[PDB]
């Protein structure tokens, strides 16, 4: 009977990336296009509406402006792929993708959206000239909630501030106050997970 | 809207354990899908009604009946196994007006 596959319940993805999502059904002789339909949604909105052989850019909702289409050619094969453009942490959730030809099933999809933290901004302060204070910063952005270690050139962990807000991308920043002197090198570490990953960032102290 | 209940099904094994689905809108036109999830929550279609009769996906004890109100339907699974443990749903798929997918909750079959 009538079956719709998927070769992957659940995507992860890159931040701003390019997302190709699949739904695969029965194809035997050449596509007949009056008989396809295609429904691609995602909690309850119109993605994709493939009818009588032809995209209905009508009944699409304005979320997907310029962003969703489906692969024609890919079709023929028995693909129904939806691929969606500059991906964003909004794009995360469950997508079902509809499929009649004669028969019809559907199946969900988990969309799970990374963006990581290599953007990572810094800054040096000298707090007070005699003790040789310095406040070092580290900040960055991404998805999901990253902590912030602080290591020296001994890499013997340090104490810092870190305050975690939104944008909802995340943006973490963190302050360490120390004592220091003219090139002692710092590394602040940015550990996220979901997958597991280290970003880091080098400071080191100029002259006074 | 569709509702499936009972909410939490035991029979022991080589019985039958019967659920309802119940839907506040039926039409003849509609598909009625019944369906398993797996430990992903990944659907799968067990049978289908459409246009007057039930046919199983690949297992006739699968069984979908009609009930004279017609907006109700018992979705049967007959001589049941321990394997068919699990969470099922009944789902509705409208073509014509507009395209729509409407899922029931999840109710689930413990077999013993």
């Amino acid at each position: 009977m009538f079956t719709v596959t998927v070769p992957k319940d659940l995507y992860v993805v890159e931040y701003g990336s390019n997302m190709t999502i699949e739904c695969k059904f029965p194809v035997e002789k050449q596509l007949d296009l009056a008989a396809l339909i295609v429904y691609w949604e995602m909690e309850d909105k119109n993605i994709i509406q493939f009818v009588h052989g032809e995209e209905d850019l009508k009944v699409q909702h304005s979320s997907y402006r310029q962003r969703a289409r489906l692969l024609k050619d890919q079709l023929s094969l028995g693909n129904a792929a939806l691929q969606i453009t500059d991906v964003k942490l909004q794009d995360a959730g469950v997508y079902r993708c509809m499929i009649s030809y004669g028969g019809a099933d559907y199946k969900r999809i988990t969309v799970k959206v990374n963006a990581p933290y290599n953007k990572i901004n810094q800054r040096i302060l000298v707090v007070d000239p005699v003790t040789s204070e310095h406040e070092l910063t580290c900040q960055a952005e991404g998805y999901p909630k990253a902590e912030v270690i602080w290591t020296s050139s001994d890499h013997q962990v340090l104490s810092g501030k870190t305050t975690t807000t939104n944008s909802k991308l995340f943006n973490v920043t963190s302050t360490l106050r120390i004592n220091t002197t003219t090139n002692e090198i710092f590394y602040c570490t940015f550990r996220r997970l979901d997958p597991e990953e280290n970003h880091t960032a080098e400071l080191v102290i100029p002259e006074l | 809207s569709l509702t499936f209940y009972p909410a939490w099904l035991t029979v022991s094994e080589g019985a039958n354990a019967t659920f309802t689905c119940s839907l506040s809108n039926w039409s003849e036109d509609l598909m009625l899908n019944w369906n398993r999830l797996s430990p992903s929550n990944q659907t799968e279609k067990q049978a289908a009604f459409s246009n007057g009769l039930s046919q199983p996906v690949q297992d006739a004890r699968f069984q979908i009946i009609q009930l004279p109100n017609r907006h109700d339907f018992h979705m049967n699974i007959l001589d049941t196994r321990r394997n068919d443990s699990g969470i099922y749903l009944c789902g509705a798929i409208s073509l014509h007006p507009k395209l729509k997918i409407e899922e029931s909750p999840g109710a689930e079959l413990v077999v013993t």
